[PDB]
């Protein structure tokens, strides 16, 4: 999921309704975001939109948010104050499990979120044996044709750095392109079996 | 002025034959396995060295106070 | 496509109130008073009626049998 | 932190070894708990991040107290196998027991642990000096005196009891987790794993059930701060204009910088940077530690003071490649300014903040600023990759032999003793061969106790 | 106990400890013994614990230190800013920083992008600012056109018209007749008409139309009073000692300039240090330069990896690059070199020379699918057959 | 150049001709070729914008069109060459004597997807770039022909919603008839560390 | 709008935001990877 | 023994696990349902090891 | 000549690295309730990826039961 | 068809192909650039006629002599040489031009 202000993320956990907190005015959040994502991302526009969404929903009219001529923030805060809510946009909620109110009042509003098309049902991929190519006889490439994942050179250097020689052999040679060849002991040319 | 007084230049010393054999036997090496130092190197010229000898270098490492490094002289 | 049956957050049935709200607000009534009259009080419900767009009418033309 | 991964759409690969030798190598060499200490600098890498540090601060801050039910619930949630609660610390009204956060945290520590240091939250050096004098006088001062002279800013642990301090990034953080490093060096990887698995859950419970949020009013400065910031900006602009006029009259003194214009630009940039720093100083001064964003920034959980001063006071000066914005029309970046203008605003200085909104010209200047960072990362990745490939191919197959020497494949002796010392950097004490002071203090406290 | 007893106990038990460990242990033991009373048993236990820790901290045989060092140098490389400040500011000279500086150091370019030297002053002229600019002027290099405030290559009369400012002579301590005699000594058959703030040059070949501007510019280009290849000279006091910094670099010649302290004089040109001081000094120069860059950018990298890199780079008495023309080019294995770069040419060259690959590296064993000779690949095991289940 | 400007504004010649002069080198440039990128601007004469209130009223009533304003000498297109001689005033109240043009709408300097972000001047530039790029990946009723179209891949969002806080541009460009997201009730707090 | 230059090279000067783009090229909409600064979109008030 | 490096311990455990899988008897009683590898780790931890390591 | 050389050539990208069997890839989601040395694996991946186990005396019962479970129940 | 569909794209073999606009240098215009490696001051023009492009450059080297680069000409020719080759042989004519 992603918002219009650049905040992106994946669903981390799905929570039953009775375990969700609820504000003192009877609102149960649809979605919870982490407070650590706001600073170092510096997207005050998201907070302004959060205030504006609840102001618009309470007032029954949509809110202009044009680039430079939109409704100023102070007007939105004053209007929110006039409707019976705190100007800061914060509210008092009670914890879902314990059932007693949290020590701090919490920020809550309405924000526009979009579902992206990078969905896990189209990204999961597994390969146990599968088919192989022709020239190299290595596993194919691509999810559609039951391909295998790529174990590049960097992974080889990582495995060397750990010092796991037999693990390197197992990941590289044992499970792909095993071969047996006869060779004469004076030329070294590949001996031709009959 | 000599280059041995610079802070970046560690001490150098020409090893004699007995400790040459002792060092060559300690690490199970021959003369070809040691690091090489050119004949025209200013340190070699200052020491008056000769290709064939090995120079003992006393390093000043931050991790260890004294560390000995050996180099063989080539042209 | 069409108006949802229940509010996504709390679950109050608001499916039948969209057309009345649209007609009343189009007539000239203040939308806030109309929403208050319909019974919707928490803003989670009001959002669903306010931000809804009717798209079933302009996709009904293309039929597939 | 090891994988450098974030849960914003990242994907990871999983490999299943098939042979018994491969399984044994994976189990013995590459277990996660074996790589807590980084081999790059000899410090911890697998440590707490974000909510762990913030919840630690919330739990062990001064004035934090917890009831019976909260204590039992959080102890069970963490997984600690306690059986009887300790004696209550303070009795509140209505005769209900209360436990300080320090006791709950100390329940998670080993029995024999003693360490003291200064964390990032220190702001009054006098208190730390007094505490250090008390500790240094005799190495085991009476606990009651230390509780009397407690101060968030001097973490002090005595035989597993947290006597004074607040959990910070220096406790079990990603970079300088002193407590985690000490545990993993003195007890073992299993003990460090258990300690981490307990503290993470406990801090998560604290931050979840105490409440932690940030909002639009986290940057609401009072009127006095805004007036001061406006005064600073106006003074800086006046100084820049005076410098420009002096340059125009030709009275400007050429700096050791070769070109007079370059001297002018350097002076202007120095003035603007100082102005932004002063504005940041006053903005930080007027925001206390009750603000959640300030808590997150100070403890090192997330962000830094620059983000606060840019969201609260002003963005500052935008530049590309270390120079003010100059590309555009002849003698002007945008057509909305007169040609030949060198003023602060006309070349990129943004006097607004993210909270107060940016005028369109400031918006364009900021976009021009950010494009440079984007392309910088895009090119830096490839350059670093090529360099790493060359280095890896150069130094791939050097190894430590059984006699301590490092030898090339043909047999040349690269080093007669690895690292000049023979000590693995991973096992070193933050780059030191051995921490003598810590060993002396530990032994002295152990036997004399 | 007595300090001599402490020394005897340190020497008797800590036999295998490094020198720095012994010295630091002695100092800390003295301090903690004077601060707090210590018994003999306590000191013995402390030394035993130190010995145990040192033994436990030793490297494990078979560790692949080279790959670890390469990754430790390369992983932070994705973090420094390829675009540095590019602004010297005041009392500084701009120098390439971040990734480009590290790349230049590693590739061992014959000449760096911003050659900057460091000239520590001798006992005299160090505490005296005036003597500091005396030394600077002894090494500061300025050209004829640098002195002048304005210059007009007059083609109407086919002579030189130049307006010299007093500022350059004020800073450099020079005089008009000094420049005059320098021009007389440097060039002949030129007028060199001496004036207050003007010089007129009108050689015979400049009388015609086709041979004036080039010769006039060439004469105007000449540098005087300066050591070759040295630009501006910033002087700043660090601690209680003034130091000099120069644009450009000539390390061979500066060391003979009076007033310079040759002991602490350093430069950022590693090849220059190698030619003047030797390969062993170039090793320390490389280590110090990389450490300075890493510390400046705020990334912490252990010294041992840089030690390994520097030791490998100076294995043959020459500071070779790590690229295809350097350390990699010296690998005996043909397949290892072929895998890196320029495969076909290396293969054909090996075929011509009839070289032999002994397969003693990681890459070849990986290609053939045999155990690599690092880590678990070097362990050899035996066992007694008549196993008793018990 | 004054003569050519007067002829262009009167309507004697086409509006694709652009003239710019360079005083330093004494050169006059006339451009009538293909592929120049231009923007419209309101012509300011003697410190008075040529677009008056009754013109706006006529445009609103439908009696007047954009092409009529172009042909009336009220609005002229400027390319990168002619803009070298201009001194544009950003806002209507900032028009002074030396100004020669007035900006029409500063919020239109942004591209089509970048206009989706409400209050875009309150965000850091990289976050705005990420949001603009991600606005092209969200699901929604993109086109009404999805039932009978034949594309390799396609997504449909069951209950799209108009954003509560929206810029006035996307109502004009038609985005609000094909929305691509929903309005969530968002709370900002840490929950179980998930 | 796309540029014909090769993406592999840095092209530090080409990828930057010129001052003449005001009103002709969107300052924000641009790809993330190697195409950053070489692929651009017309502003709303543009007229070829 | 004197001291077992990480690589030597890994090698010994791998060899013992392979031998146990191929049919060698286990010299220590083990819980039911354990994999051969974890049986090897239990055997090593008990201290009964039949494989010695050769040093240069 | 071009077959051997290059990133996609024979020498590098074909022997140095290659596609591998017994591997999977999917997105990552946080979970603080497991130990730091554990990974949550989808049940679907477990049914596909396999580990060959030799039947010995101490694991005959478990392996027999899991064979009885077949390839459609999880512990199979 | 969707009435909101804007058009402006082609259909080729049942797939919708769109032509992205290329950003090229302005044709038949002189642009002067700096070449400090060879200390040559170069002006370039991309002349267009019937789809054919012609990179014609006149440059001044350190010697102060003007040379002209022409397509299919292996090496630069002296400026007044090619100027004479276009008629206009009298030196006063070049001086005036
Ligand atoms: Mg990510
Ligand atoms: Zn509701």
């Amino acid at each position: 999921f992603a918002s219009r202000h650049g905040q992106k993320g994946v669903i981390g956990l799905i929570v039953p309704q009775e375990d969700m907190p609820w504000t003192e005015s009877g609102i149960v959040p649809d979605l919870i975001v982490n407070p650590h994502g706001i600073p170092s991302r510096m997207t005050v526009g998201q907070l302004i939109e959060a205030i504006g969404g609840k102001v618009a929903s309470l007032k029954g009219r949509r809110v202009d948010g044009t680039a430079f001529i939109g409704e100023p923030e102070e007007k939105l805060r004053k209007e929110l104050e006039e409707l019976g809510f705190k100007h800061t946009g914060r509210e008092i909620m009670y914890d879902g499990i314990t059932g007693k109110r949290l020590e701090a009042d919490i920020f809550i509003g309405v924000i526009y979120y979009q579902r992206l098309h990078h969905m896990v049902a189209d990204k999961i991929h597994a390969r146990s044996r599968g088919p192989v190519q022709v020239l190299t006889k290595q596993p194919t490439e691509g999810r559609a044709r039951e391909g295998g994942l790529r174990f590049g050179e960097m992974e080889r250097d990582v495995l060397v750095g750990h010092g796991a020689a037999m693990l390197l052999i197992e990941r590289l040679l044992e499970e792909s392109d095993k071969t047996e060849v006869w060779v004469c002991e004076n030329c070294g040319h590949i001996a031709l079996e009959d | 002025f000599s280059i041995f007084d610079h802070v970046l230049v560690p001490e150098h010393r020409v090893l004699s034959e007995e400790e040459k054999k002792a060092l060559l036997e300690k690490y199970k090496i021959t003369l070809a396995q040691l690091p090489q130092i050119k004949a025209s190197d200013p340190a070699v010229k200052a020491l008056g060295a000769k290709p064939g000898d090995v120079i003992e270098i006393k390093r000043k490492s931050p991790t260890a106070g004294v560390y000995y490094y050996y180099r063989v002289v080539v042209e | 496509m069409i108006v949802p049956v229940r509010c996504f957050t709390c679950g109050k049935v608001i499916g039948d109130k969209y057309y009345e709200f649209k007609r009343r607000v189009e007539a000239g009534e203040d939308p806030e008073k109309v929403l208050d009259d319909l019974g919707l009080e928490r803003y989670c419900c009001r959002r669903m009626l306010l931000s809804h767009v009717e798209l079933i009418d302009d996709i009904m033309h293309y039929r597939v049998y | 932190p090891p994988y450098n991964a974030d849960f914003d759409g990242d994907e990871m690969n999983l490999h299943v070894p098939q042979t018994e030798e491969a399984q044994a190598e994976a189990r013995i060499l590459m277990e996660v708990q074996n790589h807590i200490i980084s081999p790059r600098y000899g410090g911890p890498i697998i440590g707490g991040i974000q909510d762990h540090i913030s919840g630690g601060y919330l739990l062990t801050r001064e004035g934090a107290y917890f009831t019976r039910d909260e204590v039992e619930q959080m102890l069970m949630f963490a997984g600690v196998d306690i059986t009887e609660l300790p004696e209550p610390d303070k009795y509140d009204e209505n005769g209900n027991p209360l436990w300080s956060g320090k006791t709950i945290f100390s329940l998670l520590l080993p029995e024999d642990l003693t360490v003291w240091y200064r964390n990032k939250l220190c702001d009054e050096p006098e208190r730390c000096e007094a505490l250090e004098k008390l500790i240094e006088e005799k190495l085991m001062p009476d606990p009651e005196e230390v509780r009397k002279l407690a101060y968030d800013g001097f973490v002090y642990i005595q035989n597993g009891k947290l006597l004074s301090g607040a959990i910070d990034k220096k406790a079990y953080g990603r970079e300088d987790g002193i407590i985690l490093d000490l545990i993993v060096r003195e007890y073992g990887v299993e003990r460090a794993r258990q300690f981490l698995d307990q503290v993470t859950k406990l801090t998560i419970w604290v931050i979840t059930h105490k409440g932690f949020t940030t909002g639009i009013d986290d940057e609401d400065l009072p009127e006095e701060a805004r007036d001061r910031i406006r005064e600073i900006i106006r003074e800086a602009e006046e100084r820049v204009n005076k410098l420009i006029e002096a340059y125009k009259r030709g009275e400007l003194e050429p700096l050791p910088g070769k070109s007079l214009e370059d001297t002018l630009e350097s002076l202007i940039m120095a003035v603007l940077a100082e102005a932004r720093d002063n504005a940041g100083a006053v903005a930080e001064k007027y925001l206390g530690m009750d603000n959640h964003t300030v808590i997150m920034a100070k403890t090192g959980a997330r962000g830094k003071i620059l983000n606060i001063t840019q969201m609260a006071a002003l963005l500052g000066q935008q530049s590309i490649r270390g120079k003010r914005l100059y590309r555009g029309f002849r003698g002007r970046v945008l057509s909305h300014f007169k040609p030949g203008d060198l003023g602060a605003r006309a070349k990129g200085f943004v006097v607004n903040s993210y909270k107060s909104g940016l005028t369109p010209q400031e918006y364009f200047f900021h976009a021009m600023g950010g494009r440079e960072g984007l392309v910088d990362t895009a090119v830096r990745t490839a350059q670093s990759g090529y360099m790493q490939r060359r280095l890896i191919n150069a130094l791939q197959d050097l190894k430590v032999e059984y006699d301590g020497t490092v030898r090339s494949p043909e047999g040349i002796i690269v080093q007669f003793k690895y690292g000049e010392d023979g000590v693995d950097p991973m096992k070193s004490w933050r780059g030191k061969t051995v921490d003598v002071d810590r060993i002396i203090v530990r032994t002295l406290l152990k036997m004399r106790g | 106990v007595s300090l001599s007893t402490i020394k005897s106990l340190i020497e008797k038990k800590g036999a295998n400890l490094p020198e720095n460990v012994k010295s630091e242990l002695y100092e800390k033991l003295k301090k903690y013994n004077e601060k707090y009373k210590l018994t003999k048993a306590e000191i013995e236990a402390i030394i035993d614990d130190v010995v145990k820790e040192y033994e436990r901290a030793l490297v494990e045989p078979g560790e692949p230190v080279g790959t670890v060092a390469a990754q430790s140098i390369g992983e932070p490389s994705t973090q420094m800013t390829l675009n540095t400040f590019h602004y010297a500011g005041v009392a500084e000279i701009n120098v390439t920083l971040g990734l480009p500086r590290i790349i230049e150091i590693v590739d061992a370019r014959k000449n760096p992008s911003t050659p900057m030297m460091t000239v520590y002053l001798d006992e005299e002229h160090r505490y005296d600012r005036a003597k500091a600019e005396e030394v600077a002027r002894r090494i500061e290099g300025t050209t004829l056109e640098n002195l002048a405030r304005s210059t007009t290559l007059d083609l109407i009369n086919f002579e030189f018209i130049v307006e010299i400012d007093p500022e350059r002579l004020e800073r450099s301590g020079l005089t008009m007749e000094k420049v005059v005699k320098k021009l007389e000594s440097s060039f002949k058959s030129a007028e060199f008409e001496v004036d207050g703030y003007t010089l007129i040059v009108r050689p015979k070949k400049a009388d015609k139309i086709s041979d004036l501007r080039r010769f006039a510019e060439k004469i105007k280009k000449h540098r005087l009073k300066g050591l070759s290849g040295v630009g501006k000279t910033i002087v700043r006091k660090e601690g209680d000692e003034y130091v000099i910094y120069t644009e450009g670099s000539n390390f061979k010649q500066v060391l003979k300039v009076p007033g310079v302290d040759p002991t602490r004089t350093r430069t950022n040109n590693i090849h220059e240090i190698a030619e003047v001081l030797g390969i062993e000094a170039a090793r320390n120069a490389i280590i110090d330069e990389i450490v300075s860059t890493m510390q400046e950018q705020g990334l912490e990298v252990d010294i041992r990896h840089i030690m390994l890199v520097a030791d490998m780079m100076t294995l043959d008495g020459i500071v070779r690059p790590i690229g295809r023309h350097g350390v990699v080019g010296e690998k005996s294995s043909v397949l290892a070199r072929a895998a890196f770069e320029i495969t076909v040419q290396h293969l054909f060259e090996a075929a011509e020379k009839g070289e032999v690959d002994n397969l003693n590296g990681v890459i070849e064993n990986v290609l053939i699918g045999q155990p690599v000779p690092v880590g678990t690949g070097m362990v050899k095991l035996t066992m007694k057959l008549p196993l008793r289940p018990q | 150049v004054q003569r050519i400007r007067q002829d262009r504004r009167s309507g004697k010649i086409s509006d694709v001709i652009n003239v710019a002069y360079y005083e330093d080198v004494k050169e006059v440039y006339v451009n009538s070729d293909d592929g120049r990128v231009r923007r419209p601007l309101i012509i300011v004469e003697n410190g008075v914008p040529k677009l008056t209130k009754e013109h706006v009223q006529a445009v609103k009533e439908g009696r007047l069109k954009w092409s009529d304003l172009i042909k009336m000498g009220i609005i002229e297109y400027l390319d990168a060459e002619e803009e070298e001689n201009a001194y544009v005033a950003m806002w209507p109240w900032e028009v002074t004597e030396e100004h020669t043009h007035l900006e029409l709408m500063p919020a239109a300097i942004l591209g089509l997807p970048a206009s989706l972000v409400p209050y875009p001047e309150h965000n850091a530039a990289p976050r705005n770039t990420y949001g603009a790029g991600m606005a092209k990946q969200s699901l929604g009723l993109g086109w009404a022909n999805f039932r009978i179209r034949v594309d390799t891949r396609g997504h449909l969002l069951h209950y799209p919603q108009i954003p509560l806080v929206n810029s006035r541009i996307m109502k004009a460009v038609g985005y609000e008839d094909r929305p691509a997201g929903q309005n969530f009730v968002v709370a900002v707090l840490a929950y179980q560390g998930y | 709008v796309t540029s014909p230059l090769d993406r592999e090279q840095p092209h530090f000067e080409a990828r930057d935001l010129h001052g003449t783009h005001w009103g002709r090229i969107c300052p924000t909409e641009t790809p993330e990877g190697p195409n950053c600064g070489l692929v651009k979109n017309l502003a709303l008030m543009a007229q070829i | 023994m004197f001291k077992y490096t990480r690589f030597e311990k890994a090698r010994i455990i791998g060899a013992r696990a392979l031998q146990i899988s191929m049919g060698a008897p286990v010299l220590i009683d083990v819980p039911p349902g354990i994999t051969p590898l974890e049986a090897a780790i239990l055997e090593f931890e008990k201290g009964v090891i039949p494989i010695t390591v050769i040093r240069p | 000549a071009q077959r051997l050389k290059g990133k996609e050539g024979r020498f590098r990208g074909n022997l140095s690295g290659k596609r591998v069997n017994f591997s999977a890839r999917t997105v990552i989601s946080p979970d603080p309730m497991i130990s730091i040395n554990e990974v949550g694996v989808p049940v679907e991946v477990a049914m596909e990826l396999t580990v060959p186990e030799k039947v010995t005396e101490f694991n005959i019962e478990r392996l027999r039961k899991m064979v009885l479970n077949g390839p459609d129940k999880y512990p199979g | 068809e969707d009435p909101k569909d804007p058009g402006g794209y082609f259909i080729i073999n049942g797939s919708e192909r769109v032509i992205v606009s290329i950003e090229d240098i302005a044709p038949n215009r002189t642009l002067v650039e700096k070449d400090e490696r060879q200390e040559k001051y170069i002006a370039k023009v991309f002349s267009y006629r019937h789809g054919y492009r012609a990179l014609v450059a006149v440059e001044r080297r350190k010697d102060g002599i003007l040379y002209v680069d022409i397509p299919n000409v292996p090496k630069p020719v002296k400026f007044v040489y090619v100027m004479r080759a276009l008629g206009l042989e009298r030196d006063k004519d070049i001086v005036e031009a």
